[PDB]
């Protein structure tokens, strides 16, 4: 047994140091395991939520002021607006005016420390996050694609048929491009969509939102990576295909929202102007007229 | 013991990450989150039971 | 805490079975060597 | 001679043995001038930019450099940021030259951004650093491209993440003033057609080929349809 001490004292000390290093990895996993979670429960009862709680698409915004964290500056200050169902709302302003946080406010991705967003008579703070975020579609400015087929990127849960996917691709000007690929809807999108262009990746994300077929679409500078020629026909076919649906279009180019029903001009997180573009362009001193003229 | 802890810790980590807010994902670098699945999980699955 | 996550994930029954079985196996080996020492005399 | 890059009959493929993504590429980029590549989505613009750089496999044709390509200041369409600071990303392995650094900061209008962040001009950027807005990533990449003393600048959609004022100030103070005074070759892929009057040379692309290559006076007679189409998009293009 003394020879075993001579062989195993070193092995015991080595395994103790190793076990300390392994418990470091367990410690890092537990430290990541104690991170806070979003409140997915929701105060409103699931029976009180109808089967299609965006029944028509009415949006009321009452004294909304949002921020991203506690002890941080509110990126929106006293936002108050009404959106009748079926109305098209163009949102314009300079970069940094809180108009993407406005789009994120409908999905509760920002800290709404005061104010309410009532959609069809239901406050969205009372609702579960999956319930809120499943009945609304958003198109971010930056495309996010995943590895897999085109069918997997448009419909990962396989809840829609091939005709719906082809309508979504045809609206997003990708019928000919996807049909030219030999797989078709089974054509492989690489990690981050590197086998497609930036505009084609963004059109894939637009078609990804067109599959869902909700009542409220929020297009947050979707056509920034798209050329003007195909942007105009894409805007026209989105307006015709979603004529009965409330669309909140955030304009990378202001001339795209000249045909909108109402235009929300944001200045430094405050709605300076919220009116029809025909009356808004009639005023010479209006900021929206300076956006269109320059 | 190694199989049980290796299953349960990855299940808990994967379920707790997807419920964390986007403020956490923007603040924390993705390497710090991903290395728990890559290296620390590899230690717990393989190196720790040995 | 964070260092004790492995013990809580293992559970009391599995961890105590591991410790008890290892201790009993090594004391059985000690008993075998002691009985061999008594036998050789 | 008087040109920077030239391609004669260039067939280039992304895939090793697939259909050529570029066909019959014939470009004559002038040196010290602004060349603008314009076209629709997925028509070969970034592919042409990377076919001159040798990043894409060539099937046929010839590529000539009269600058043996040498360095080319490149701002990719997806902005690439190192794990270092704002200043190290803009400088990008170059001597500091604070007088030029202030001009590059003001041309990209990055001065209000470095008046925020916990350590302005020294905050770590990218992975393991603070997350930026997409416009800020775009402007730091463009500031890296504008800062260097490279004869050739390649810009691939620098105005995608920016609004009207930032793009106009970057076009005027950065491209038309900072780059022109150095007599620098600028090749600018853009979807903003309002800057076509500021272009010395225009390369129009269509389905991975050169549709028409010339000045705006050339497009007024050679391609009447595309000229009028451009005029319809932006509401006599002199
Ligand atoms: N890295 C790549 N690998 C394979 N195919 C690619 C790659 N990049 C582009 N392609 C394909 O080659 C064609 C040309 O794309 P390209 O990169 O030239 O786009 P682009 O004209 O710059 O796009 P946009 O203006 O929409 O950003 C497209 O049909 C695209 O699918
Ligand atoms: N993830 C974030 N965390 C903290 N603050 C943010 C975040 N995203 C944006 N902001 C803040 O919001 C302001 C810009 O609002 P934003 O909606 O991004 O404007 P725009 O829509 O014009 O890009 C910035 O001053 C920035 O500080
Ligand atoms: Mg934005
Ligand atoms: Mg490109």
């Amino acid at each position: 047994y003394a020879l075993m001490v001579s062989n195993y004292l070193n092995w015991m000390v080595r395994n103790l140091a190793d076990m300390e290093i392994q418990l470091g990895a367990v410690k890092r996993i537990h430290a990541l395991l104690k991170t806070e979670a979003e409140s997915y429960e929701g105060l409103l009862a699931p029976s009180l939520i109808p089967k299609n709680w965006p029944d028509q698409g009415k949006i009321q915004i009452q004294n909304l002021s949002v921020r991203y964290d506690s002890s941080l500056k509110p990126v929106l200050k006293h936002v108050n607006a009404l959106i009748s169902p079926g109305q098209k709302i163009g949102i314009c302003g300079r970069t940094g005016s809180g108009k993407s946080s406005f789009s994120l406010a409908f999905f509760r991705m920002v800290d709404m420390f005061e104010g309410r967003i009532i959609i069809d008579g239901i406050d969205i703070a009372k609702l579960p996050l999956h319930t809120l975020r499943s009945r609304l579609s958003i198109i971010l400015q930056d495309p996010v694609l995943f590895s897999g087929t085109i069918r997997f990127n448009l419909d990962p849960e396989k809840k829609c048929s091939d005709s719906t996917l082809w309508e979504a691709l045809e609206i997003a000007q990708l019928k000919l491009v996807v049909k030219a690929l030999p797989g078709g809807l089974d054509a492989i999108i690489t990690e981050g969509g590197e086998n497609f262009s930036q505009g084609q990746r963004q059109l894939f994300c637009l078609a990804r939102a067109f599959v869902r077929k909700t009542s409220i679409f929020i297009m947050d500078e979707a056509t920034a990576s798209i050329d003007m020629a195909t942007e105009n026909i894409l805007q026209k076919v989105v307006m015709t295909a979603f004529a009965d649906r409330t669309v909140v279009t955030i304009a990378h180019r202001v001339h795209t929202i000249l045909s909108a029903d109402l235009v929300m001009v944001l200045k430094r997180g405050a709605i300076l102007e919220f009116d029809k573009p025909e009356t808004l362009l009639s005023q010479k001193d209006s900021v929206f007229a300076s956006f269109v003229r320059a | 013991t190694g199989l049980k802890v290796a299953k349960r810790l990855h299940r808990s980590l994967l379920n707790r990450i997807i419920l964390a807010p986007m403020r956490f994902f923007e603040t924390t670098p993705l390497g710090s989150i991903l290395n728990r699945f890559s290296s620390d999980c590899n230690t717990i699955d393989q190196h720790i039971p040995s | 805490r964070a260092c004790t996550k492995y013990l809580s994930s293992a559970g009391i029954l599995l961890l105590s079975l591991l410790v008890f079985s290892q201790l009993l196996k090594h004391m059985v080996l000690v008993a075998i060597d002691y009985w061999l020492a008594k036998w050789t005399d | 001679d008087n040109f920077c890059v030239q391609i004669i009959g260039g067939f280039f493929t992304w895939t090793p043995d697939g259909i050529p993504t570029l066909s019959n590429i014939t470009i004559r980029i002038p040196r010290g001038q602004l060349t603008m590549i314009v076209g629709q989505v997925g028509c070969g613009k970034s592919s042409l930019l990377l076919a001159t750089l040798g990043e894409m496999q060539k099937v046929s044709g010839a590529v000539f450099w009269n600058s043996s390509r040498g360095p080319v200041a490149y701002a990719s369409q997806k902005p690439w940021l190192l794990n270092a600071t704002v200043e190290e990303n803009i400088t990008f392995e170059s001597p500091f030259n604070k007088q030029r650094y202030k001009m590059v900061i003001e041309a990209c209008s990055l001065q209000p951004d470095i008046d925020i962040l916990p350590h302005g001009d020294q905050t770590q950027i990218g992975e393991r650093g603070i997350n930026l807005s997409g416009g800020q990533r775009q402007r730091i990449s463009v500031a890296r491209a504008l800062y260097q003393q490279t004869n050739v600048v390649f810009l691939d959609d620098p105005f995608s993440a920016l609004d009207v004022h930032l793009s106009d100030h970057l076009m005027q103070a950065g491209i038309l003033e900072l780059l022109r005074d150095d007599k620098r070759t600028v090749v600018l892929v853009t979807h903003k057609l309002q800057y076509l009057p500021h272009a010395d040379w225009i390369i129009a692309m269509k389905d991975g080929t050169i549709q028409r290559e010339g000045t705006l006076k050339d497009f007024q007679r050679s391609e009447c349809q595309l000229f009028e189409h451009w005029k319809t998009l932006m509401n006599e293009l002199e």
